[PDB]
């Protein structure tokens, strides 16, 4: 009576562990404690969204709009919330494209599956009625599209695609921003029309490297590359046309020592007093079958030596430091050099074009340019961007890395296959959903009908972050969509969006003169993985923790 | 099931840090009004300056916005985008950091009475992004296209607000004289590099046309030495002269006696055919960033050439600019050539620290001055008062833009806001004008420090700009507000560009955040 | 979701309460059925202070153990219950609850509901009704024969002690019913009876006495402690003066007035006890071999001693309450309170009167009396743990005997109900089922849980508890269809099956009133428990 007996046969498994079934409530206090985050990302998709704090244990910080990148710092507890953070993080890592859709559609999936599980509905149907959905969700995508790119390289066409995309994540202002990019991805893209060869396109193509100081109007897209570094011997302009060669070597230039137990042998004198001047020979005879080629700039791989860079600029020979492999080997794709580890005589072949290398102030330190011409294009350009704050250069430089990978969804499909933006895409599928569970029988039907409410997110968060009342906004633009498809062909009613500046009422003056849209690729997988992310959480009847 | 307890799982780690409710933002904009209040009289000449010693015991004196904002470990994150401000502001330009940190926090501290309101942040964001644009175009406008009357005057606003400002006579004339050495295109910083003298007064330094180095060794040899040299050459070397090992490794084996005693003496040959052909060429100075033995600085010690060792490669690569000459990490590569020459040559008793002074060059590249003071903070606030005027110098060169000082340039441009927002759209009316009278915060703060009263001054700033068109501003030393023009105080346009860029950028990126999560 | 509530709170809930119900009460079982039958072990009740006690009685046992587990305390309050209003047969209630948790939550883990097990035992104990009252039997107490009564005592007090002492003990139950009796009114006290602590001889010494015993002595030595024949009294007011209720002070003048003031309070005390001696010499003056007692339940003056002294007059005091009942229905007498009126009416009479003096204490025995309708039991023993087993043996053994003349029905013992209970409540045909499928599962756990208590006795007795019962299965499977109604029990010297009418053993009809009805309404209420919460202010 004074105590109780403190769970019996309890002995079986540590004191630690604990389990947590699907009664007393549990599952809605897992869909409760996915409500926490949740509403964090509220606030943080659209172009209105909120970026976010998180200070680190070590002190770094960064400040975010993006769903899968503010959930690596933050360690969480809860398993089922752990689910949502792989799951964008497989968003990011496959298509970089639509984490917060991945986020905010498969809470509201469990948000709506808490009023199922309380009504009486078992959750082996519950998984049947979203792969139901998913099937004619995803059907239906492929039938709505409209549009289509057709020419890989355009100046109109890419300010349809890089815009919308960047839109989110910092927007500031749409020319300055969106100009860096479809200028760059020109540059890096190997055309070659009439030719039937295939595309291709890498990721770690473009680059951006953060410089402080100066403004983002002050932005230039450079052809080739740049690094802080400092050159030894000498500075030099380079005002001498007539292009230099490049010369790159893996291996340091220095003596290749032996690799075990390279220790000097002098018997006698007359080997001391040759010993001094046989390397200055030997380092300068190999520094003759380099010279001869025309060469003026070395990349140089690792540390150099003090004698080999004696003889390096006496002939005005440029000195680069790469200490690392993957520093040196995007330098080798703009001139397209074969780099050898001998240090013998460059073949000619393999020897890169560049025609100046310039150094100038920029963030007060000293760095090295490669600005190529408009001859003799180059691949894996740069792009120098200006900043005050360092926090808000991490954030556009992953809206660039979003924007390329944006880029990377032309190559792998047939085409662009363009959807209406500004919610358009979500609420006409409320519609076909809705009538897709009108003609199934059964009692899946309600699975069907919530699935539908789950997607008003998107249109109820834009109206939300852009300071109006759902309440007016979300049933005024049901009424573009309750006048469904009358005998007059050409109907422009799916265009209708919500919009976030203007006039009232907000059904957007369409999303066309706005030249807003979204990608296919990305929604196809984002509805896949955020169903598997509801799938996963509500399956599972039971949880077992250790150690809280 | 498996436990009594049950225990909820909490979502988030223990310790973590509140979240969504009603003061989050406040507090951010708070901890920037909190640290903008220090940095709040230190503006204009008439301010002052803040006295800082962190754990370490390091005692410093400064009144700028970077240095202030360094040695502060700031822990809170919203305040650290005044820290990178700074930085980015002393990075690039190197002066009016300070007006860029108390002009953001006004933007702020303006901001927060309409977050109060039922405003949204992506409304406040768009007025003033909108309204910058427009206060750059204004600002090229209000500057000038001079190229008549072929620097001076410049130099004399940067020096402003410490400590060689009075001493602006004497100080401007030879610091017009360090940039003019320096051509187009190239622009080398660390050709400008100053060293630290504890000890003299600020008023017995001297130009210079060349480097003075601290030898920080004292040889065996130094005094045999002369120190005056009519024909002085430099020859700068980098092989270590000293008796040691020669290639990173040592092993010697012999087997005859005989030969024991040649081997010796072969090193002994070596290392004076080393010397030997550094003195056939006729070099007098010698300098090596190695370290250089006892054995090579009495041989040259004999026949009348001097030597230094113990110097940096910075160091360095200023004594090549400033001779003229190149490196030579080789004896037998040496020609006569490439051998640097000056005027003379002097090594003189400053501050109880040997020099060896060049000067007196037909073309120098390097200017490099003394700074000799009672404490050590006043040879630092010397150095940081230069290192200011002299980016201001520089890049006045890069381009000949010219704006009015003493706040004037802010007047300007809040008028034509008050205008435009006078006309159109109506619901951005108050958030233009609150931009407006918040940009004004330069002028207002400026008279504060000065002890005159900024109700008679503001209003005698706004309904005298029809015949003050452009260059009206205060004057501090008639006690009247008059033309800046006649007064002869000009500034360029670049510091007021990116002080709003930067301040415009600071304030819209915390108020693009309504979260604060802090792990552990 | 308890703990969003109170932090600090606890809850099993559908699994966990259910196992530790079954598992409490398979473990209270397993603990204290040992001491069921006569070959049951004794334990030691010892606690801190060094008490030692020995019983067998489950009541005394969880009153002086605390019980922490909270289905426990529920079990321990229903022998409360059977105790108090009974006294007998808390070992069977905690076996069946213990046995009907264990046969329900067989089937409960087979998935069925509880609920409709519950109404199985309820249905199953309404049949045993209707099979008890058939099941009984009645006989005529008015001939009031020693040998029945012997053979029942003897019956309910094996249990207690070895073979023995029952017989040294099993006169004084029966001697403790002979003349309290009434046909009409149907009026028997259980209280009257008088239980004295004493070192004695030996507890296979004790006697049984007619008249009333108490256990205060003369003070005097002059009072004679033989009386041949005593008229009692009954005083209740105190001869000696406590206090006055009414503050007062006695402020003397003078000297002389000092022993005045002091024999004015003489005179109160000479005053009432006039009336005393003039009661003494009212019946007859000078008539030897004729005493005259006076019992007081307050104190008495030891100045007023000497009074009494001279006339030889017995005096006790700080008699019991109880026990001015008792005088009047020994002695036959009057009680009385105050001394304004007096007479021999009112004044009882006893044969003989003496004292003991056993130890520093004196015990007043008063005998032969001429028609007692009370009587006293002396509780001799050689420590002091066998004054409180004997006293537990008779307090047990007083409800047995008493129940028969309360009610002329009574059941035959030795597990003859519980064994032929089992065969009725197989198959319920059409009589009471109330649904199909579903109230016949707890009916065959109903009746296979009531066989418990004969297993229990052959496990303590050292024989194998199927093998004496399947003799006992083919015995009555013949007895139907031999035309005689014949009941068979358990003899636990040679195992094998007895007839309980035939060797003696019987059981009290309200025992197995109370047993089942107690059982069957504490396995379903628990049963009917699904989670188990805490909550307070520390
Ligand atoms: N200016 C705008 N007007 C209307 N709708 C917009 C605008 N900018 C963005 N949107 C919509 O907001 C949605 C936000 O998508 P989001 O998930 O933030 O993209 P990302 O994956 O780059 O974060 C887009 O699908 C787009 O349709
Ligand atoms: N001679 C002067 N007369 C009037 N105003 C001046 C003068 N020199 C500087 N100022 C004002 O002082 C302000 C701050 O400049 P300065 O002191 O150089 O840097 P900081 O912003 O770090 O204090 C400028 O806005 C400028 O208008
Ligand atoms: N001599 C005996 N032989 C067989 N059974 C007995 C005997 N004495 C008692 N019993 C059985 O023991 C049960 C309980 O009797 P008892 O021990 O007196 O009560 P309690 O168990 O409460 O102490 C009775 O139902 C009876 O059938
Ligand atoms: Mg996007
Ligand atoms: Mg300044
Ligand atoms: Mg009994």
């Amino acid at each position: 009576s004074l105590r109780l007996p403190q769970n019996p046969n309890a002995g079986l498994f540590k004191q630690g562990y604990n389990s947590y079934s699907n009664a007393d409530g549990q599952i809605i206090k897992s869909i409760a404690a996915i409500r926490e985050l949740h509403q964090m990302c509220l606030t943080s998709m659209g172009p209105c969204g909120r970026n976010k704090i998180i200070v680190n244990h070590l002190g770094k910080i960064i400040i975010t709009n993006d769903a899968a990148t503010m959930l690596r710092e933050l360690d969480i507890v809860h398993p089922a919330v752990k689910v949502l953070v792989m799951a964008t993080e497989q968003q990011k890592i496959d298509m970089g494209d639509g984490t917060n859709l991945v986020m905010i559609l498969a809470g509201e999936l469990l948000n709506v599956s808490e009023k199922l599980i309380s009504m009486g509905l078992s959750a082996v149907e519950i998984i049947q009625g979203y792969n139901m959905a998913r099937k004619f969700t995803l059907k239906e995508l492929d039938e709505m599209v409209v549009g289509e790119i057709t020419d890989k390289n355009d100046k109109n066409e890419l300010l349809k695609m890089i815009k919308p995309v960047i839109s989110s994540k910092k927007y500031g202002s749409e020319d300055i921003l969106s100009e860096l990019v479809s200028e760059a991805v020109s540059h890096v893209l190997p055309v070659a029309q009439q030719a039937g060869e295939i595309p291709y396109f890498n990721v770690d193509s473009i680059r951006v490297v953060k410089i402080m100081g100066g403004s983002l109007s002050n932005s230039t897209v450079i052809k080739g590359m740049v690094f802080n570094r400092e050159p030894e011997g000498h500075v030099k302009s380079l005002s001498e046309d007539k292009k230099h060669k490049v010369a790159v070597f893996t291996c340091p230039l220095d003596i290749a020592n032996t690799e075990t137990k390279g220790t000097v042998l002098l018997h006698n004198a007359q080997e001391m007093l040759d010993f001094s001047k046989g390397e200055e020979k030997q380092i300068d005879a190999m520094m003759k079958e380099i010279a001869d080629m025309g060469v003026e700039c070395i990349v140089a791989g690792a540390g150099v030596g003090e004698l080999a860079l004696h003889y390096l600029n006496r002939y005005g020979i440029l000195v680069l430091k790469v200490p690392s492999k993957f520093e040196l080997r995007r330098l080798c794709r703009v001139c397209g050099a074969t780099p050898l580890p001998r240090l013998g005589a460059p073949t000619p072949e393999e020897l890169g074009l560049v025609e100046t290398v310039k150094t100038m102030e920029i963030g007060g330190d000293r760095v090295t340019v490669f600005k190529q011409e408009q001859g003799e294009i180059s691949r894996t350009s740069t792009i120098i961007l200006r900043g005050a704050t360092q926090n808000n250069l991490d954030d556009i430089e992953r809206a660039i890395d979003d924007g390329v990978a944006a880029v990377k969804g032309l190559m792998k499909p047939s085409g662009g296959k363009l959807l209406p933006g500004a919610g358009a895409t979500e609420i006409e599928l409320i519609s076909r959903i809705t009538k897709y569970g009108e003609r199934t029988p059964g009692l899946l039907q309600l699975a069907i009908k919530q699935f539908a409410v789950a997607f008003e997110v998107v249109p109820r968060t834009l109206a939300e972050t852009a300071g109006l009342d759902v309440n007016e906004v979300l049933p005024n633009l049901y009424a573009a969509h309750n006048v469904t498809e009358p005998g007059a062909v050409k109907t422009d009613h799916l265009y209708k969006g919500v919009d976030i500046d203007g006039e009232s009422d907000e059904g957007v003056k369409d999303i066309r003169e706005e030249n807003i849209y979204d990608m296919l690729a990305t929604k196809k997988f984002a509805i896949n993985v955020a169903t598997e992310a509801a799938t996963t959480v509500l399956s599972i009847d039971q949880i077992i923790m250790a150690k809280k | 099931n498996f436990g009594s307890q049950t225990p909820t799982i909490v979502v988030l780690k223990e310790g973590t840090d509140a979240s969504q409710g009603k003061g989050q933002i406040i507090s951010n904009i708070n901890a920037c009004v909190a640290v903008q209040e220090a940095l709040k009289p230190t503006l204009g000449p008439l301010g002052s300056d803040i006295l800082i010693v962190t754990s370490n015991q390091k005692t410093t004196i400064s009144n700028d916005g970077a240095t202030i904002l360094k040695l502060l470990d700031v822990v809170h994150p919203a305040a650290k985008t005044l820290v990178d401000i700074s930085r980015a502001q002393d990075a690039e330009v190197g002066d009016g950091t300070t007006s860029v940190t108390i002009l953001a926090g006004e933007l702020m501290k303006e901001a927060k009475p309409f977050l109060e309101e039922g405003i949204s942040s992506h409304l406040i964001m768009k007025g003033y992004r909108k309204a910058v644009s427009l206060a750059v175009e204004k600002i090229n406008e209000l500057a000038v296209d001079i190229t008549s009357e072929k620097l001076e005057r410049c130099a004399r606003t940067a020096m402003s607000s410490k400590l060689i400002h009075n001493n602006a006579d004497f100080f401007v004339k030879m610091c017009v004289d360090a940039v003019l050495s320096l051509d187009r295109n190239d622009l080398d910083d660390k050709l400008i590099g100053i060293k630290k003298i504890p000890g003299g007064a600020m008023e017995e330094s001297l130009f210079i046309n060349g480097v003075a180095f601290k030898k920080t060794f004292s040889y065996a040899g130094f005094e045999q030495q002369p120190k005056k040299f009519n024909n002085p050459k430099i020859l700068s070397l980098n092989v270590e002269l000293e008796l040691k090992a020669e290639k990173d490794n040592a092993e010697v084996r012999v087997e005859h006696v005989e030969d024991y005693q040649a081997i010796v003496d072969a090193e002994w040959q070596l290392i004076f055919e080393k010397l030997r052909q550094v003195e056939e060429t006729g070099a007098n100075i010698v300098l090596s960033k190695l370290p250089i033995g006892d054995l090579a600085t009495q041989f040259f010690a004999d026949r009348n050439i001097f030597c230094a060792g113990r110097v940096s490669a910075d160091d360095m690569n200023r004594v090549i600019q400033a001779v003229g000459g190149s490196i030579q990490s080789t004896t037998s590569d040496i020609k006569p050539e490439h051998l640097g020459t000056c005027a003379l040559f002097e090594e003189m008793q400053i501050g109880s620290e040997r020099y060896n002074l060049f000067q007196g060059c037909p073309q120098a590249k390097t200017c490099t001055l003394l700074l000799r003071g009672g404490a050590e903070q006043v040879i630092a606030e010397v150095e940081r008062s230069l290192h200011d005027a002299i980016m201001i110098v520089k890049r006045a060169l890069q381009n000949k833009l010219i704006v009015a000082g003493g706040g004037a340039t802010e007047m300007e441009v809040s008028k034509c806001l008050r205008d435009y927002s006078k006309t159109i759209a109506g619901k951005q009316q108050m958030i233009i004008n609150a931009f407006a009278k918040a940009l004004e915060v330069i002028p207002r703060q400026l008279c504060e420090n000065a002890g005159f009263d900024a109700i008679e001054i503001l209003n005698k700033l706004r309904l005298a700009h029809s015949k003050g068109e452009k260059w009206y501003g205060v004057v501090f030393e008639t006690e009247n507000i008059g033309d800046n023009f006649a007064k002869f105080v000009w500034e360029p346009a670049l510091v007021k560009i990116n002080a709003l860029n930067s301040a415009t950028e600071a304030t819209n990126l915390i108020l693009s955040v309504d979260e604060t999560i802090t792990n552990k | 979701s308890l703990q969003l509530l109170n932090p600090k709170a606890e809850s099993l809930r559908r699994d966990a309460a259910l196992k530790v119900n079954v598992t409490s009460a398979e473990g209270l079982q397993s603990v204290l059925e040992t001491n069921l039958g006569p070959k049951g072990t004794l334990k030691m009740l010892v606690d801190g202070a060094g008490n030692i006690k020995l019983t067998k009685d489950g009541k005394v046992l969880l009153t002086e153990m605390q019980i922490q587990s909270p289905t426990a305390v529920l079990i321990a309050r229903a022998a409360a219950a059977q105790d108090e209003i009974t006294g007998d047969g808390t070992t069977t209630v905690v076996c069946l609850v213990g046995e009907l948790l264990r046969q329900a939550h067989r089937f409960i883990q087979e998935g069925v509901h509880p609920r409709i097990i519950t109404d199985g035992f309820e249905i199953a104990r309404k049949e045993s009704m209707k099979f008890l009252d058939e099941f009984k039997i009645s006989k005529t107490n008015l001939s009031n024969d020693r040998e029945f009564l012997l053979q029942v005592a003897r019956s309910s007090l094996l249990t207690k002690v070895d073979a023995d002492l029952t017989e040294v003990l099993t006169p004084i139950v029966t001697d403790a019913v002979l003349s309290v009796y009434d046909a009409q009114a149907d009026n028997l006290d259980l209280h009257m009876v008088e239980i004295m602590q004493m070192q004695h001889l030996s507890p296979k010494d004790t006697t049984f006495i007619k008249g009333l015993v108490l256990d205060h002595g003369g003070r005097h030595p002059d009072m004679p402690t033989r009386v041949k024949n005593a008229y009692v009294l009954i005083l209740n007011v105190s001869l000696e003066y406590e206090k006055t209720e009414v503050n007062s002070g006695f402020f003397y003048s003078s000297a002389d007035q000092r022993d005045k003031l002091a024999a004015s309070e003489r005179k109160f005390v000479d005053a009432k006890l006039k009336k005393i001696i003039d009661l003494k010499n009212e019946v007859c003056g000078m008539d030897p071999d004729k005493g005259f007692v006076i019992i007081n339940q307050k104190g008495i003056d030891p100045m007023s001693l000497d009074v009494f002294a001279k006339h030889n007059i017995l005096a006790l005091r700080r008699a019991k309450r109880r026990n001015m009942e008792r005088l009047q229905l020994v002695t036959g007498g009057e009680a009385q309170n105050s001394v304004e009126d007096l007479s021999p009416q009112i004044l009882g009479f006893s044969g003989l009167v003496y004292q003991e003096t056993i130890g520093e204490e004196k015990f007043t025995y008063v005998t032969e009396n001429t028609d007692p309708k009370s009587c006293t039991i002396l509780i001799k023993g050689s420590t002091h743990y066998a004054l409180a087993q004997t006293k537990d043996a008779v307090r047990d053994g007083l409800r047995a005997v008493a129940n028969v003349l309360k009610d002329k029905n009574i059941i035959p013992g030795a597990g003859a109900f519980y064994i032929a209970l089992s065969r009725y409540l197989r198959s319920a045909n059409m009589n009471k089922l109330g649904a199909k499928g579903k109230t016949k599962t707890g009916i065959e756990a109903f009746a296979e849980a009531l066989l418990v208590i004969p297993k229990t006795l052959v496990k303590n007795s050292g024989f194998d508890p199927l093998d004496v019962l399947a003799m006992v299965e083919d015995e009555l499977d013949d007895a139907q269809d031999s035309d005689e109604t014949r009941y068979v029990g358990v003899d636990l010297n040679i195992g094998d099956s007895c007839d309980p009418t035939i060797e003696g053993i019987w059981d009290s009809y309200r025992v197995l009133r109370n047993a089942i009805t107690g059982a069957t309404g504490i396995a379903s209420n628990l049963l009917l428990c699904d989670e188990l919460l805490r909550a307070g202010r520390s």
